[PDB]
């Protein structure tokens, strides 16, 4: 993302972190685009 | 005398209303039992080793294999001369009806208890369980199509009721009342530490028992240790 | 005009409201960039930083509701 | 980016609470800090706690991590 | 007389309109059958062992392997002297047309029933199924290209209709009416507990049957136990 | 939490539609019910349906699960 | 979804595409329902 | 979540349910936090 507050916070210490990040850029792009004329 | 494995089928979850029993024609050669405990394994940063926390204990698992044979070479253990096992289908039928099919009054399979004579699993003489896995192999047939040998493999899981589980875990904590006798060498703060884990409560204990001087105790006094308040 | 985000390893001397030089990305993005924000993350012993460049184009009053409702909501 | 005259590259941190250093008194799992222009700075801290056998949260009942402290 | 395995092909999901049958030229040496039950295995934290809840029973699975051979050494079981099996392609063709291809009137493959003489799977003499897996290996060929031996491996799954499934589960519950005769040693609260699981209903039962004194029952009385109301 | 005097722990449910019990006439997969303060109660029901060989939805064409029923 | 602008855009060419779609219908249903009285 | 209407509805009966729940708490936390000054 182009923002730092839209990054996912990491809470675990013992080891799929690159799928909870791809499934977050997709939702924010589906949701932002929904606001333009 | 040779003893045989028995499977008892019950309808009640308290194991009081017996529905039936099945006896194996040939004892198994061996069986296996499995145990496991679950801990929390999170670790702090740049730390060498760890001290895991307890989460829970899982139900035990049991594995069994056995055989039905009807070609007329395995004797029947009833004392009559000239008798050998010769009917596989009847045994498969009663077994499947007892341990597998749905009960028309409870809408689920029956509760099982496994017993082998003088065998002991632990602190008990039986295994209370439910069937989870079963496989049958037919390897020999008659000229009319009826089977002559079957091999069975089964997996069971452990079952125990709520009310009974909380009674087996007789949890003793500062949630109950204790009683202790004073013997040679005892002091009040050390007894308080040994019951509560903290000596600081000693001044309260002396007040509960009416002790004027609590630094010189007599050696036949019985002291009461009340529980702690539920929320502080 | 141009907005962006960069992730690198732990950088103790990071600060906002300064300039950095960005290179290696073609003629259309190279040059001096203005830092708007910083995040530090330390998880399980690892340390990395994120640097945000550029500002958003919307006004402050267009993103938040800073006026009450009619009749005070009664 | 790595500071000059670093003989080892072990990264360290320190968490003070009302002036007292409490880094090695608890089990710290993660720390995140955000400094953005036109916004209020933010930080988030994750610690390990809880034990079903003891039926309590020991660091929650302490006096170092309650709302209102520096 | 030697009996052979037969596969019956039906169009109706009630298994009434028979379309055809196929008979194996060589019986299989063995086959296998598989069963399974599904439970809920969630556990409370800090608890020793558990008492799982029942979810459902899964369909059974069946595995079979057999062979077609046409080199002229396996006799044909028709009583004629000098006859041996010599045509593999015809058998593969009729088999695939019967069990695999789509039916032009139903738009799907046919329903199958497996029967082997006097064999019994359980409480029934046949297996109602659908084909899910098949593999063929050709290992011997003629000088013109036509095959002389084929080996087949098949996997079937169990099939049973809705209307019939709910009738096989003859669910008996406090949703129906019961009738019981009073015999020596019976008391009303114990009978009520044995039917409803709760003695507290006894005062209602006495009113349904017109009992003035319900603490001294006669030993030929037939009592009715009505169902419970659907929602309370 | 488990009611006292339960001899078996099999959980059951019942779905009535205009007074008629239709639980065992269809294949029911899931049920969810929400009761919250200051909001309207809600329920969601999931059934299995559809068959490509028949080219229809049989329970959809019925008269028990159409909008407007109790 | 009942809309075409709520569909997730596919950007890769070499091969879990049916989990980034189920985790998007769930969020939009949790978020729409949050707006009704 | 601290709410009951923010929980994901379960529609399947034959068996990764603990990844469609972690990828939903992350989005709602990234989205709520985006509204505070």
């Amino acid at each position: 993302p182009l923002e730092i507050r839209e990054l996912v916070i990491k809470a675990s210490v013992n080891e799929q972190s690159a799928i909870i990040a791809a499934c977050v850029e997709q939702v924010l792009a589906i949701l932002q685009e929904k606001s333009e004329r | 005398a040779l003893t045989k494995v028995k499977l008892l089928a019950y309808q009640d979850k308290r194991f009081e209303n017996k529905l039936g029993e099945f006896e194996l024609p040939i004892n198994p050669e061996q069986f296996s039992q499995s145990f496991k405990v679950e801990y929390n394994r999170e670790q702090a940063q740049g730390s060498q080793r760890n001290d895991p926390e307890f989460k829970f204990t899982k139900p035990e698992e049991l594995k069994l294999d056995f055989t039905f044979d009807g070609t007329g070479v395995v004797p029947v253990n009833n004392g009559k001369p000239g008798e050998f096992h010769q009917d596989v289908a009847d045994q498969v039928r009663v077994f499947l009806d007892l341990v597998y099919s749905m009960n028309s009054e409870t809408h689920k399979p029956n509760f099982l208890r496994l017993i082998w004579g003088d065998f002991s699993f632990g602190e008990k003489n039986g295994f209370d369980c439910l069937l989870t896995d079963l496989q049958i192999n037919y390897t020999l047939f008659d000229q009319t199509g009826k089977p002559l040998r079957a091999k069975l493999s089964t997996t069971f899981t452990s079952y125990v009721e709520q009310n009974r589980r909380v009674r087996e875990e007789g949890k003793q904590s500062p949630d109950v009342t204790h009683q202790r006798k004073v013997k040679a060498g005892d002091t009040l703060p050390l007894m308080t530490h040994r019951i509560y884990g903290d000596p600081a409560y000693y001044l309260q204990i002396a007040k509960v028992n009416g002790l004027i001087n609590f630094r010189k105790l007599a050696t036949n006094t019985d002291l009461r240790f009340p529980p702690l308040e539920k929320t502080q | 005009k141009i907005q962006g985000r960069v992730k690198t390893k732990g950088y103790p001397d990071a600060k906002v409201d300064v300039l950095i030089q960005l290179a290696g990305v073609g003629d259309r993005f190279n040059g001096l960039a203005y830092v708007s924000g910083i995040r530090h993350e330390i998880v399980g012993g690892a340390w990395d930083t994120h640097i945000q460049m550029g500002l958003p184009p919307q006004w402050f009053y267009q993103e938040v509701d800073i006026i009450d409702k009619p009749a005070a909501g009664l | 980016i790595i500071p000059r005259n670093s003989l080892y590259d072990v990264a360290t941190f320190k968490l003070l609470s009302d002036g007292k250093d409490i880094t090695n008194d608890y089990t710290v799992l993660s720390i995140t800090v955000n400094q953005i222009v036109n916004r209020v700075p933010t930080a988030r801290i994750i610690l390990r706690d809880g034990a079903a056998a003891d039926e309590t949260f020991a660091a929650s009942e302490g006096a170092d991590l309650v709302p209102g402290q520096e």
